[PDB]
């Protein structure tokens, strides 16, 4: 019949081909889907949801409860920080098991700004300033309020609006960025202070609590899907 | 016949089935039946998902014979026992429909029939005052299953130990494996910082939720709609939706070493109809 | 659509006003929806990126194996029994394609297998053995099972079979959505029995989770060749694609090791992070 | 398009003129745009040869060896491990690739990597074996990387992979554009570190040249059969075309033998010119 | 959905992504904000690859916050040392951005931001008499990679000794490989008729370039866009330009066995601009 | 199905084939291309650049520095010549390393003009004439001026203008030449000769130089690319 | 002739498939059908027929 | 509403909750500097962002 | 918390920064601070400042003042 000639990749199976075969099973009668509340239609929808930090993974707070909270008290006013963080999504220990570093987790490359959000959890009669900042590489990571006053930041004020939130946004020089540890794409430096102290009156705790969220905004993107560390097998079954 | 689209490029369908081709926010008051609530310090309230509850439509529908809408008798605001909240406590969980099952005509008609379907609506109270501190996450989860207590068998947890009813049940903070091979227990071993399924608690706000606070909020409400893989089952044998209730921040009061406040929690059955009426179940609850 | 580009950044100045969008409120149950223009001066961006590789049909397009069977044809010279597999139906004998399921509650799907066949000899005997065919016959609930690798069941006059001859391309077949609801049911919190006061303890009993919404039948597989002098042994990889996927009610992914098909897990393998100081970078 | 002709010669005749076309300054920095008509008495030609096949397209359109993997399937009757070959992908290990590659500084270009596959036997012994089937395995970076022939990184959820039977037409696939940049770097003028005096000496320290931008993955490749009781053999040579090639600022072409992924060079290999006396033709 | 095409001949695209598918001159004034230059024996300029520097458009811009421009206090000339010319001189280099390291207020923006990009003006300045006889060639190379000075490794040099700063380094005539295995020095052996990078010099010419001859021109000027695989990038890690003056011609002069001429640069920067407000970087230079 | 028949050249791999094949990773997203300075449409763009020619291939001056220069002095007229050079662009040792030999050594066939350029870098109180001479070949190539005069030939006048251009336009037999070493299509002969000889004044060098390129004109063309035997190897990487 | 390639599921036997194949008795005269009474389209007209139980399965 | 307060110069933000508003003093707003009115005659410099933003003093 | 929003005010449109300074802020305690009944309490008082519309004119090499 017709002439043809048979071209190199012949007889060979691509797991990423999409190719029409044959039906096991034909003029099957199919049951219509209903209305079901909960449709998702990207993995990005997932990421733009906040999901809660373990900034405390010490060796006595780590794979427990108390590794999500933040200690705040109403010492003297000091210029050292409360917690620092460098901006891996998906390769800092206290990052990478949130929602975002776990779809991270299955990607290559990330691009996009992030957000943070704080929440007090000390009582109504409490007052304090604080100040959340953000810088980006190459220089020294900030140690004192006064070097971090100098990169992006936010100076909170605890009142009615218990809730702080701050943006880091995209600053690099390649257009996305490793979802590995790695120098040449390195994020930046995040850090906490007390701008002024926390004040209480009599009668009240002395020390609280803050809990931090993360999340992804509108122009966030990922791209080569891959395989994750974060699951392994020993025995089939 | 064939089709051309952009990358252009050209595709045709070989076979005849589908599957070979290639792929004012303070305030609130609520009033169902003869029961209201009122409320002064509310952080708004959620619906899961944007859908609110409704009836089974005709072009839904599997079963035939006509339904049953108890309407008023049964959605209504019905009050479950109290908890106390200490700084030992880890947490408490609900199964629904299993904690209305004793909830007068809501019950009755959940025995009788063999099928059933209803949406929720849940109210956590909790107040305490301005020299209180603390936080309490609240999360509804669809299909709220849990791990055993047993590392020589899996799935082994027996249905009395799974519905325990209005009282409920409460995390551990640990896993202690039952090592009786001769009288196994057959009951859950629910983790806190795991959500006791496996998971980790930070993410549990992918489900639906809210956070009581105590320097802001004393109430949280949550609207659920009905969720399932079916339009409507048997409510006697599987649980739709799970309620876990954890403190993300532990309770503290002035400098006091053993605070204590009550916690409370109101739920009403929402759209509410049932099929298939036979004989009343008598399960074996002990 | 989703290669449709994302939104551009927009130049903002300066700032002085009373309104704060900053600062929020997390106990209402919302994310603030903020934008880098909210916080800091920015300039304008034509943005090109876009998010068309994170579509749920991008996420779930690509063959993953779910189960290695084993089949055997003896020497002649001996008494062992022809070896025949079976095997049910299931994605949960892999963890990898599991945990991506499991990001979900509900789902909808056709499927795409792909069969991957080796072959080896097992003796240092020079003896030899001509190209061998494979009979993989799929047997739907309640239909009968074989017991033996030539009895009657082989006949298949309804159940759909594909032979397979080593050594050409490997095989592959579509199904479309098989479920007797409307949709997939990855969580069930249940049981398939109610215990009642007047029946017996043991009449009542059943496993927790368990349902007959996930019984799909067995695969069973045989060499249809008559045994030589010498033995061969088979093993036939099963890879699964699912396409035109929808889900529902996403769930928190997997954190420690699968113990067994529920939701379980086992003693020693509860610390899945490591350790990082708090005031280190 | 590349294919016109160039353009044609005109009829001059004898000229007697003060311009100076011949006489020109090179301290400018330009090329003095003569043709034969500015010097000589020429004639008319029609011209009909055209420079349709030095066009880059043209240049880089055949395809390259740039790696020879080995793995092996052993005897039953021993004690080795099954040996699986691992490659870090790179035009570097070969030379003629690379040096018609460094002609320029940037470049963009889809990429189409086609293997063939080679097989023998080690030892005299008469025992055979089976057709083989090879796994070949693209693991991006940050994606778990095998460590034994058969454990569970082979299940390839994600991960692309191609199966290739033994004695069939050679594999190929196609590839795009995959760099975080702009163009591909095939030079790069700095280090991605920068030393700072507080900290310790080791920890700035950093190798000249070398970036991130350059990570690509591994391919790695196995044999899925068992291993027969005789020991087999086999050789994957990988072969990459550039196609739809685009480049940036020439640079004159390499003198001297490559030494290592840089541009060092080896002392002993610095004198490429032949003699020649000055007066000689 | 075919496409006919002429050799006629038919093809047809089978999948949705493309890569499936198959294939007066003497006189110059320069004014840059309050600095000046005249040149009255120039042969022209050079504007590298036809193309003038530019500010980074809106449809290019990777970074997302507001850029710096300092303009007139950075966009200005600044003079670089002088070296000396002799009969055993084998030529210099030096590395752009990094030679204005320490240039007034551009070298502080450069340190105290993240991203930068520039492009420059390079005037080079040689007089001498018309006794005098000789000729330099000044090369501008984009990515100008040296070679190394060990025959045990490859790509040891270390971050100070291939960044000089406005002092330069220089070529020599013959490869010398280190030996102290326990001390290795780290640092570049470029070959002058090798360019210092294993290619013959003869082909320099492909680079922009310009020749001062001294019976013809005493100065030179090259225009040089910003060039990169990036629109934006660290000018602190990562050279964009090198500059390379080679004798072409031996200096001589009437019968003197030792005559000498300075040879000296000034360099601007052009439209640049900055991104990413931090702390100032302190490196380690020594 | 569709009866087809199996063609020769079925199952085969050439190198310099243009087949389609599926795609690896499919809805990839490309980053798109900027505007970069120094876009390449040709490899005869890169042709058209003059380079400078290693005249002096001497055992002490090849490998080195002096090997571009050509020495020129002030002594009495005579009629030897000053260098000498076969047109043989790709396969002569002063010519088979610049730009255009590089390039050519890359095809198998080559035709269109040349031009080569002449520098002169002396100082401004000299003065001279040369002589700049192409003979088409089947004669014994020029050693005087006599012979020389007597081609194709350029007179050179020292002057204001440093730089002279002679253009060695295309003559020949057949269509294309090779790009080796052949009788059959030599190219002919270049030779540079005193016209006047080179005239100072007191106080001034005696000695200088010159300097000499070469590149194509805008019709010269190559075909059958093929492999140069410019580079090599031993061991893999 | 035209280039091809070959993909997964080539040359195997799949029960349920449904291709055309040649004809071993070309040009073969068919005997026409004629109409005869009881023809069955589905195989649920033959499940509304009522058919009688066997209650009593005792042992005797 | 006067209790509230936000200001963002440059890659600084403030936040503030409770504010007795704020004072311009004589009612005039910072501004540059006009031609009609500048004496000097060769080019300004501007940083803007590089230094217009918020510094943080000591407590 | 307190805000002050500053014009440039001058005899002069432009003038030497490193001279003359142009603002001065004063902060003075109108009533003693007190706290329930302890004798020495204490709050801390924090300072932040931005400059607005600022420009530069004269260009030279860096000033080196004696600051100690
Ligand atoms: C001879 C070759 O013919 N093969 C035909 C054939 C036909 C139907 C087949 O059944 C397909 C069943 C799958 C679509 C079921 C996959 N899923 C859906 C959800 N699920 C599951 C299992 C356990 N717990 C929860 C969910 C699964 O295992 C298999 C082969
Ligand atoms: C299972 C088969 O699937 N294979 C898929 C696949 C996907 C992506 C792959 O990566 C391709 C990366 C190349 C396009 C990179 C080539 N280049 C670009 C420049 N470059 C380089 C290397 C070192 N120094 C400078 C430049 C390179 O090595 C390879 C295979
Ligand atoms: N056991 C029989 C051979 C098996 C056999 O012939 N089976 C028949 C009737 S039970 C059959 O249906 N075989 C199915 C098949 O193997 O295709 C023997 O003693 O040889
Ligand atoms: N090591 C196992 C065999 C390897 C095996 O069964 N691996 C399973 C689970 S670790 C797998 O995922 N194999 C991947 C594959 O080889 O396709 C044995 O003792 O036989």
């Amino acid at each position: 019949g017709l002439p043809v000639m048979n071209t190199p990749g012949s007889n060979q199976y691509l797991t990423a081909d999409n190719f029409q075969s044959p039906c096991a099973l034909p003029e099957f009668d199919v049951t219509p889907p209903i209305d079901i509340p909960g449709e998702v239609k990207n993995m990005m929808e997932l990421a733009e949801i906040d999901t809660m930090i373990p900034f405390d993974l010490s060796a006595t707070k780590k794979n427990t409860m108390e590794m999500y909270r933040v200690r705040l008290s109403d010492k003297p006013h000091t210029d050292d920080p409360i917690l620092c963080l460098s901006l891996s999504p998906a390769s800092d220990p206290r990052l990478s098991h949130t929602m975002l570093g776990e779809i991270l987790n299955y990607y290559t490359h990330w691009a996009g700004s992030l957000k943070f959000t704080f929440m007090f959890c000390g009582s109504m009669m409490a007052t304090g300033k604080l100040l959340v900042s953000y810088a980006p590489p190459g220089a020294d990571p900030p140690k004192k309020r006064k070097e971090a006053m100098l990169g992006t930041h936010v100076i909170w004020d605890i009142g009615l609006q218990s809730s702080c939130t701050m943006v880091v946004p995209w600053i690099s020089n390649t257009t996305y960025r490793l979802t590995i540890d790695d120098s040449f794409t390195e994020g930046g430096y995040i850090s906490v202070f007390y701008q002024t102290r926390i004040v209480v009156p009599l009668s009240t705790p002395r020390e609280m609590d803050i809990l931090g969220f993360v999340s992804a905004c509108n122009d966030f993107s990922v791209r080569l899907l891959r395989d994750t560390t974060h699951i392994e097998q020993k025995a089939l079954a | 016949g064939a089709q051309v689209s952009s990358q252009n490029y050209t595709t045709i369908n070989y076979y005849r089935d589908s599957a070979s081709n290639a792929a004012s926010d303070r305030v609130l008051q609520l009033t169902l039946g003869n029961s209201t609530i009122t409320a002064q310090e509310a952080a708004n309230s959620v619906v899961a998902y944007g859908r609110w509850p409704e009836y089974l439509r005709d072009s839904e529908a599997n079963p035939v014979d006509q339904p049953t809408e108890p309407e008023v008798a049964a959605c209504r605001f019905y009050t479950l026992d109290t908890v106390s909240w200490t700084k030992e406590s880890r947490g408490w969980w609900w199964k629904l429909p299993d904690a209305l099952r004793d909830m007068g005509l809501f019950g009755q008609n959940m025995y009788y029939h063999y099928l059933g379907r209803s949406g929720y609506t849940v109210h956590v109270q909790c107040n305490a005052s301005k020299f209180h501190q603390g936080a309490l996450g609240v999360f509804a989860v669809p299909e709220m299953c849990l791990a055993g207590d047993s590392n020589t068998t899996t799935m082994h947890t027996s249905y009395q130990n799974a519905n325990p009813g209005e009282k409920g049940g409460t995390f551990t903070g640990t896993f202690t494996p039952d090592n009786n091979q001769t009288s196994p227990a057959r009951r859950f071993c629910p983790v806190d910082y795991l959500l006791g399924n496996g998971t980790l608690l930070g993410n549990a706000f992918v489900f639906p939720h809210q956070i009581i606070n105590l320097r802001t909020n004393n109430c949280a409400t949550l609207v659920l709609p009905y969720v399932n893989s079916l339009s409507i089952d048997s409510m006697v044998k599987h649980n739709n939706w799970g309620i876990a209730i954890l403190p993300l921040a532990p309770l503290n009061f002035a400098s006091e070493s053993s605070p204590e406040i009550p916690i409370t929690l109101t739920i009403a059955p929402m759209c509410c109809e049932f099929n298939g009426l036979r004989n009343i179940t008598l399960p074996r609850l002990q | 659509t989703s290669r449709d580009a994302l939104p551009n950044t927009e130049a903002s100045g300066p700032t002085h006003s009373k309104e704060i969008p900053a600062l929020t409120a997390v106990e209402t149950g919302a994310t603030n929806p903020l934008v880098p223009s909210d916080t800091v001066q920015t300039r304008h961006v034509v943005q090109h990126r876009s998010r068309s590789e994170s579509s749920i049909e991008s996420f779930f397009a690509r063959g993953a194996c779910v189960t290695i069977m084993t089949v055997d044809n003896p020497a002649s010279t001996t008494n062992k029994d022809k070896l025949f597999a079976v095997w049910k139906i299931t994605y949960k004998d892999t963890v990898q394609l599991r945990r991506k399921l499991e990001f979900f509650t509900y789902s909808r799907f056709d499927m795409e297998l792909t069969f991957v066949v080796t072959a080896n000899f097992t003796e240092t005997n020079n003896g030899h053995a001509l190209n061998q065919v494979y009979q993989i016959m799929y047997v739907p609930p309640g239909a009968p099972v074989p017991e033996k690798w030539d009895d009657y069941t082989w006949q298949t006059s309804s159940n759909p079979s594909i032979f397979y001859t080593y050594g050409t391309a490997p095989a592959r077949i579509s199904v479309p959505y098989v479920g007797i609801s409307n949709a997939y049911s990855h969580f069930y919190d249940g049981f398939s029995k109610v215990p009642l006061k007047d029946q017996s303890a043991a009449l009542g009993d059943s496993l927790y989770g368990a349902a007959s919404l996930n019984d799909f039948g067995i695969l069973a597989v045989r060499v249809v060749n008559d045994p030589n002098p010498t033995k061969v042994t088979s093993k036939i990889r099963v890879y699964l694609k699912p396409k035109h996927i929808r889900v529902w009610c996403p769930r928190p992914p997997r954190a420690v090791a699968y113990y067994g098909p529920g939701v379980d897990y086992k003693d020693g393998t509860l610390t899945p992070l490591s350790t990082k100081d708090l005031t280190t970078y």
